DNA sequence: TACG
DNA sequence: TTACG
């Protein structure tokens, strides 16, 4: 039993996006469902429902006459069409469906939504040289979220902290992600760090040394 | 402008009593749900109905309305009962749905100060005209901590961003990454570059300084 | 026996014509699902206290009122409810946006299983005007609205009222009419009515 | 929701050098502002035109742009020149207007624990089914001071709101309030009422009780 | 003096409208930018509108094109902001501002406070916070008025040492609710009789009450 | 022939047809004109080009910029791309467009800072505007004469036109075929002028 | 309202 | 396809 949202992605202000939501292991049949999102560090907000024997809806003040939820019963499917798009709709989606109508029992694991004026980009890596301990790798200038990073391809885990993106000026993320090690083992073994920018399919491995 | 609350959070201990209240005034129904989210997952529904426990949610959960005020109430916190929780309000049939701000249980440890480090530009980024320096703060508690660029000592602001883990399983701790950014024209009127760490751990506020290019 | 959606006259004088309107499904099933749920546990239910002689009794159902003007019957006086639940608002105007007709007041029943009921009466209160239009909305089980015409100084209909259907009452029905919902003598599940009228001060 | 979010705060000491750095990538104009804002007065005009001093304003605020980057500097501060700044992005002809996030500036000094006094509340609010309890530190730095409500050693969260004075004057210490509130029933069901205060300047959690009639 | 002020202020239920007007005394508003610029209790600048007065043309934030207009008239020096069904967020402090340039603020209206809520009028009820054991502390607790503002002094004016009155708290109920405190040496709670008087303006309502040990 | 009143002249008839100048002085209000000229003085990146003539480089008599997404030459000088117009330009591009019916995609940007800047004779004729060109004109600050004169046939006629601050001047039809124009020297005393040309440039 |  | 005032 599982949702599945799809359709997230980037598009620019002003621009339309129509997120879908699959039902799988289960049925909609009279659930409500719902349609929650969640901006990157920020509480969840609802944005809207369908009762889907009736199909009444309902919208979020922050979303009304830009944002249309529907379902098809042919379709086992849910869909919220977003029209008018503006930065402060970037989110995670979340769809989610109601014994109730209002108890949301199951959940999708959310599709994120990116509302800018920026073009896909991959990062540039820059080492985080350790000196005279900790070292790193700064992921800079990348567009949209996420990227993800490693370690010695997998190797190196303990001791490792990889930052939440922090989004710039530019409209492009950065983050670094770094590791503490001991200053002996500098001279001696090799730390490359692996980043992942699947938007972009931009991987890099980067060496760091002192 | 955002739309939502960032969590509040609050500091407890393994085998603490914990009572979240959830004020909906002038509200007229106990169509009220509790939710728990950690971090990168979809919330789960722990309550219904204002003080029915979803299957699967421990006995050591309990919901209750008290007037216009709901509460949840965790009777002696386990490690897996630190997460951030939602309270969605009273839900009339026909009508929207709202969520409150969500309460975030953080655990409760020794003070513990940072291990700071400073990393200037790499030479890649300078040869494509820009800067960033990083200063990492590592393995600390409790979350509070004032970072201060100073450059020449000159105080600056508006010029850094930071980011903060959550908080680490295994030893209770965060970690902080500010960074500071100039272009190489700006990098390059300046010779001393320093993070001035202010924290609970330490003594007096630590300052870890480099000179361009040593 | 009336039970299929249509407009019915059962009776044109003394007073006039008495004519009433069934709309079963009005309420969609899963809606109706939701509203009684909702309705048991947010209505404030209390079971009130009639005087027929010079006794008081408990009545065999528990009751709510809504409207800014009161109720008094059996010498029961229904302390108006400023504050509808909005469920019920949103209910009251459905039934007026679709039937043409407006409402100031609303009573809520609820018959907690078989042995509730109310007896036979008709409402033809002077708060409530001469021919009066109600409106009847059922929730839960089903159950049966029987009513019998008044003889001049024995004519017998039958209404089920299943889960979601909207009954409007209009006409002479409550000079030349009354009405009761019967005990049943097999279980029954709760039901929860609304009755949507118009007081006068 | 947020139209706006409450200013960054920049800890400096008297006589210091600070450069407020307002970032706005991809402009293409000098037409740039900076205001000054002292609690409950309206801003002033410092800098226009990105680096021109203002009519009458103090020597010691400069203002330039380099790149897409535009700062204000005060050379070395005086005790007025505590105060929020706020900078006015580049201003197009025919465009909106943005003011960026104000930037707080505020007086350094030696840490100093809160002072905590716990108030129950008064017979005259209870005879009207209300219990606000209020919970005071008193001439605190710096500002960050958390507030933890027990009731009957139950973890409070909802329940509560605080509010923190403006930096004061001359000891350059903060003030926090903070209410609980209870129905009268509610603060009839329980004895032990506490406020538990954690700081920069308190090693462990200070903690202020009542027992409910004493 | 080269003055303006804004008038047309105060409460209005969600969905009402009012009309803020500046008058411009002093100089004139004859080829210059008038802008409305809010500000929200503890948040930044924000700007509404301006206009440019010679040609009519208009800018409006996103926050409020639909709802507001701002208008000039030329022959009574009076710049006019309309605002149309008025939302809860829209409550904040609105000032009124002018300058030479397109952009650069010179001249700042003191700003009226435009409250949008469906409580009404109200005046506080104020309880007293009881000295006990500490420090001396005592104070009042303005509870349940509605809506901003309030002014409180201490022993009709006399007593301003050690004194804090903390910013105003909206609580869920709609309602706003403050506390005044000062510290005290307990030496003089015998002797020195200590009243908090209370103004709340809006509801014409005065009260003084007495704090007293039990 | 002076032309110094708001209308359509239609300026000559050949011998490749109809020449077309439209003048709307006040096209921008007078504060905004002030106001743009600030701004576009203060942000557009202006520079002093370097021009060869038989051999001989000169500095151009006037600061000079570019914008639109394909280059521009003229005088044997190119003038590199600038797709990120300053939007203010990009606004008054637009109301000249709206206002018009035609449209544009490139402006050049001339400041002459006093009465010693200047642009001698030339047509706007390049292959690369195409045929029968339309170029729109709006002037900031101090007045400056445009001047015309009529192209004779193998083997003169001539106009002055003052623009004025917030003046807009359309060509249009054979205008760049049958005349030239120049912005003349002056001999008594000019603040700067800023002159916006909005035209079509083909690939 | 006491009736199933 | 600029050196003039
Ligand atoms: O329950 C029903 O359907 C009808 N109820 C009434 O007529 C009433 O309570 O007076
Ligand atoms: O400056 C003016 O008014 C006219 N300029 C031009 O025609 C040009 O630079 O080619
Ligand atoms: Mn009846
Ligand atoms: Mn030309």
């Amino acid at each position: 039993v599982q949702l599945v949202e799809s359709g997230g992605g980037l598009v620019q202000p002003g621009g339309s996006l129509r997120l879908s939501c699959a039902a799988s292991g289960f049925n909609f049949s009279y659930s409500s469902i719902h349609w929650v999102r969640q901006a990157p560090g920020k509480g969840l907000e609802w944005v809207a429902y369908i009762y889907s024997s009736s199909g009444y809806t309902s919208y979020a003040d922050s979303v009304k006459g830009r944002f249309t939820i529907s379902a098809d019963t042919s379709k086992n499917t849910a869909y919220l069409q977003m029209n008018s798009l503006r930065a402060e709709d970037t989110a995670v989606y979340y769809c989610a469906r109601g014994d109730s109508w209002y108890a949301m029992d199951y959940w999708g694991q959310g599709t994120l939504v990116t509302v800018s004026s920026a073009s896909t980009k991959g990062p540039s890596v820059f080492p985080l040289a350790p000196s005279s301990a900790a070292l790193g790798c700064l992921v800079k200038d990348y567009f949209p979220e996420p990227v993800t990073v490693s370690w010695n391809s997998g190797a190196l885990t303990s001791g490792v902290h990889t930052f939440p993106a922090v989004l710039q000026s530019s409209g492009l993320y950065s983050l670094s992600s770094v590791v503490t090690v001991p200053s002996s083992s500098l001279g001696t073994q090799t730390y490359i760090c692996n980043v992942n920018h699947k938007p972009s399919n931009t991987k890099v491995d980067k060496k760091v040394e002192p | 402008i955002q739309m939502t609350q960032s969590p509040s959070s609050l500091s407890a201990s393994v085998g603490d009593r914990v009572t979240i209240t959830c004020r909906a005034s002038q509200s007229v129904s106990s169509a009220v749900a509790w939710y728990q989210q950690k971090p990168g997952k979809a919330p789960k529904l722990l309550i219904y109905s204002a003080s029915s426990l979803y299957s699967g949610v421990p006995s050591r959960f309990s919901g209750s309305r008290s007037g216009t005020d709901f509460t949840l109430t965790i009777s002696s916190l386990q490690p897996e009962d630190f997460a951030t929780y939602y309270c969605q309000q009273p839900s009339y049939i026909y009508y929207p749905v709202t969520f409150g701000q969500g309460t975030k249980v953080e655990i409760k440890r020794t003070v513990a100060a940072p291990s700071v480090f400073i990393f200037p530009p790499s030479d890649s980024q300078l040869k494509s005209g820009t800067a960033s320096v990083v200063c990492l703060l590592n393995n600390f508690y409790p979350r509070e901590a004032k970072v201060q660029w100073k450059v020449d000592n000159a105080l600056q602001s508006g010029n850094s961003q930071e980011s903060v883990t959550e908080q680490d399983s295994k030893d209770s701790t965060y970690s902080l990454s500010s960074t500071l950014t100039l272009s190489k024209a700006d990098y390059e009127k300046h010779k001393v570059y320093a993070c001035e760490v202010t924290h609970q751990g330490l003594s007096s506020p630590v300052t870890k300084s480099f000179n361009r290019g040593e | 026996v009336i039970d299929r959606e249509g407009v019915y006259e059962i009776s044109l004088s003394p007073t006039g014509v008495s004519r009433v309107c069934l709309y079963p499904g009005f309420v969609d099933v899963k809606e109706a699902d939701w509203i009684l749920e909702q309705l048991s546990q947010d209505v404030p239910w209390k079971q009130r206290t009639g005087i027929r002689e010079d006794i008081t009794y408990q009545q065999p159902r528990l009751t709510a009122w809504y409207g800014e003007l009161p109720y008094t019957y059996s010498r029961i006086t229904m302390e108006p409810n400023p504050h509808w639940h909005p469920v019920l608002r949103t209910l009251k105007n459905r039934i007026e946006e679709n039937t043409g007709h407006t409402f100031n007041s609303l009573l809520c029943n609820l018959y907690r299983n078989e042995k509730d009921s109310v007896d036979w009466h008709s409402d033809d209160c002077p708060s409530l005007g001469r021919s009066p239009i109600i409106a009847s909305l059922s929730f839960g089980a089903t159950r049966t609205f029987e009513m019998r015409k008044k003889p001049p100084p024995v004519e017998r209909v039958k209404i089920p009222l299943d889960h979601g259907t909207l009954l409007i009452m209009e006409g002479a029905t409550q000079a030349d009419w009354q009405h009761r919902v019967p005990k049943e003598y097999h279980s029954r599940e709760p039901r929860v009515n609304l009755t949507f009228r118009t007081v006068y001060p």
